[PDB]
RNA sequence: GGCCAUGGAAGUCGGAAUCCGCUAAGGAGUGUGUAACAACUCACCGGCCGAAUGAACUAGCCCUGAAAAUGGAUGGCGCUCA
């Protein structure tokens, strides 16, 4: 379903992509593109568990 | 409502002189002069120096108000045109017939000769008015160059050879043959 | 009413960034694209920060809160066009090395 | 051709209130017997009174105080259309405050069929700010150092046949 | 054939423009009342339409 | 070159979608253009001038709505700050 503790990984194997602000924010990109796909995103669709850490939900400041 | 009082204030460059009595504008500059009565009009005028005219209508209601600044872009096209003149650029629009167009002069007078326009064997002729200049472009392939101190004079004429050639009985978005002017600009490049 | 939120928080990070760093010069760009700007902060990305917006908001919100921080004042009159900001501090050269990398120009 | 009138009355007392309050309007009328008569019909508008029942106490002219001061007055206006009730504002300028209310009638029979027996008067106020003029027809009177011409003047002849040609300057 | 620069032009004078509902006028695309008198200057207009 | 449809559709054929990231600025796109991209134009934000501007509604006169048969009737002439 990932992140499968991974999608850090999409994001940085993807780490030429968005000019964001500090890695999280490439993190978000994947986000945003792969809602619009619609699968098991833990169990519902982003643009929902995007906006929990988008606010702050648990814990991805990675360094 | 019934202004109490508008203005509009004209802008005469430095080697013109505009020249206005009883509503008769003159304007003189380098290209020639040009003159228009106005006696259709209640306007009057002041001279505020020999740079700037002010244009005045008193106690006018919305139309009458509203006929002030067309008074001040005549005038100020007329400026421009004994200044920097007027150049209308045509381009002739085809799909498979091509335009035979000739710049000819029967019984004294100059006339636009239009031929084979969408195969026709009718000859158009467009007469060119008095002060107008019509050139066949050397520069560019079908484009005819009408050019002169009068504005209306020159659009005028560019007119007329554009709604001569006007498509009949035919799907006008599918058959867009004619003369279309391409180009609104003036003589002297700016 | 929410223009003159996105007002005050155009204010409120335009004065968290003031006293944070410090001295800026003259930094104006022109025909400047979005991807051409996406370059500069994308190697810039502690040691400088990319404040923009306009003109007119940022001439006035400072000028009336010339209290707090006046020093600027006879500052302002430098504010004309087409002008951004970049917030950092380090020196004369060590700064033209990482921006004005990136030009495009054309014919 | 109007008057301003202070016009006074009250109920007719008894013996559970021998005083009644006494209320004035600000009547403008053309004389006398009507001002006593609109009185009556805006009283029924507003208190449960009669004029079977009341009594008219006062009628007094109410003279402008500078009748020879130009002023600007605002006149809050409630007037019937041919399909509803509405309430307007309009402006105008005069030296009496009678002469304002005279034009204000002919204005609103001219541009909304408005007839005398379909407006109420609200409020009449003389304007003592520049700033209070919020309507542009004759906010426009109140520029500095105002002048205008008055052209193509006619001038009206006591005879049929002038022996020259006519002229309309001035 | 006609060049798409000049098919631009043509079609700035024959296609580019707005119609009216009631009376058929051929009206500018940023028009929002018809000029005729006989359908009382509407403001029910529509573009014209193109060939598809 | 978002996903899926599609010979192809990369914003501008069609369906779930309508998000994110930088922004001050930008829609999974308002159009023209391509077999398709590209291309330009917009949506919004900039620089410029600098004092006003937009929307909905109400009701006066006028206009559209408003087609019949002998030629013709605000009584006629005629009248347009009447
Ligand atoms: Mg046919
Ligand atoms: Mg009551
Ligand atoms: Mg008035
Ligand atoms: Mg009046
Ligand atoms: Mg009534
Ligand atoms: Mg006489
Ligand atoms: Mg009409
Ligand atoms: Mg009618
Ligand atoms: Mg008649
Ligand atoms: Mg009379
Ligand atoms: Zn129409």
């Amino acid at each position: 379903n990932i992140p499968l503790d991974e999608i850090f990984e999409i994001a940085r194997k993807m780490q030429h992509k968005s000019f964001g602000k500090n890695l999280a924010s490439v993190s978000k990109e994947i986000l945003g593109t792969a809602q619009s796909v619609g699968c098991r995103v833990d169990g519902k669709n982003p643009h929902d568990i995007i906006d929990a850490i988008n606010a702050g939900e648990i814990d991805v400041p990675e360094n | 409502m019934k202004y109490i009082q508008t203005d509009q204030i004209l802008d005469i460059p430095e080697g013109v002189t505009v020249d206005i009595k009883a509503r008769v504008v003159k304007v003189t500059g380098p290209r020639g002069e040009l003159t228009k009565d106005l006696k259709h009009i209640d306007v009057t005028f002041n001279k505020i120096n020999n740079r700037a005219i002010k244009i005045t209508v008193h106690n006018g209601d919305r139309k009458h108000v509203a006929a002030l600044r067309t008074v001040k872009s005549l005038i100020a096209n007329l400026i421009t045109g004994v200044t920097k003149g007027y150049k209308y650029k045509m381009r002739f629009v085809y799909a498979h017939f091509p335009i035979n167009v000739n710049i000819i002069k029967k019984d004294g007078q100059d006339y636009v000769e239009i031929r084979n326009f969408l195969g026709e064997k009718r000859v158009r002729e467009v007469k060119i008015h008095e002060g107008v200049t019509m050139e066949i472009s050397s520069t560019q392939k079908d484009e005819l160059i009408v050019s002169g101190n009068s504005l209306e004079a020159v659009s005028q004429n560019a007119a007329d050879i554009q709604q001569i050639c006007r498509v009949r009985n035919k799907d006008i978005r599918k058959f867009l043959d004619g003369i279309y002017v391409s180009e609104r600009g003036t003589i002297v490049e700016e | 009413g929410g223009a003159r939120e996105k007002k005050v928080q155009y204010f409120s990070k335009l004065r968290e960034l003031l006293e944070e760093y410090k001295s800026i010069f003259v930094v104006g760009v022109d025909n400047v694209s979005s991807q051409q700007m996406h370059e500069i902060r994308k190697a810039l990305r502690g040691d400088a920060v990319v404040l923009m917006g306009k003109n007119t908001m940022v001439r006035r919100a400072i000028r009336g809160f010339l209290s707090e921080l006046p020093e600027f004042e006879k500052l302002l009159p430098f504010i004309k066009g087409n002008v951004g900001f970049i917030f950092t501090n380090g020196d004369l050269k060590s700064i033209r090395d990482i921006v004005v990398s990136n030009v495009v120009a054309a014919p | 051709r109007l008057n301003e009138y202070q016009v006074i009355g009250r109920n007719l007392p008894t013996e559970s209130v021998p005083e009644p309050k006494l209320f004035r309007m600000r009547i403008f009328a053309p004389n006398t017997v009507v001002a006593k008569s609109r009185y009556w019909y805006f009283l029924q508008k507003l208190h449960k009174v009669k004029k079977a029942s009341g009594e008219i106490v006062s009628v007094n002219i109410i003279s402008e105080a500078k009748p020879t001061k130009v002023k600007t007055f605002g006149i809050w206006l409630r007037y019937e259309s041919r399909s509803g009730i509405h309430n307007m504002y309009k402006e105008y300028r005069d030296v009496t405050r009678v002469g304002a209310v005279e034009t204000m009638y002919q204005d609103l029979a001219a541009r909304h069929r408005a007839r005398f027996r379909s407006i109420h008067i609200l409020k009449v106020v003389e304007l003592e700010k520049t700033d209070d003029v919020k309507r542009q027809y004759v906010k426009q009177f109140l520029t500095k150092d105002l002048k205008f011409p008055l052209p193509h003047r006619v001038q009206k002849s006591k005879k049929l046949f002038q022996a020259t040609a006519p002229t309309t300057f001035y | 054939m006609i060049e798409p620069s000049l098919k631009a032009l043509a079609s700035k004078y024959n296609c580019e423009k707005s119609i009216c509902r009631k009376c058929y006028a051929r009206l500018p695309p940023r028009a929002t009342n018809c000029r005729k008198r006989k359908c009382g200057h509407t403001n029910q207009l529509r573009p014209k339409k193109k060939l598809k």
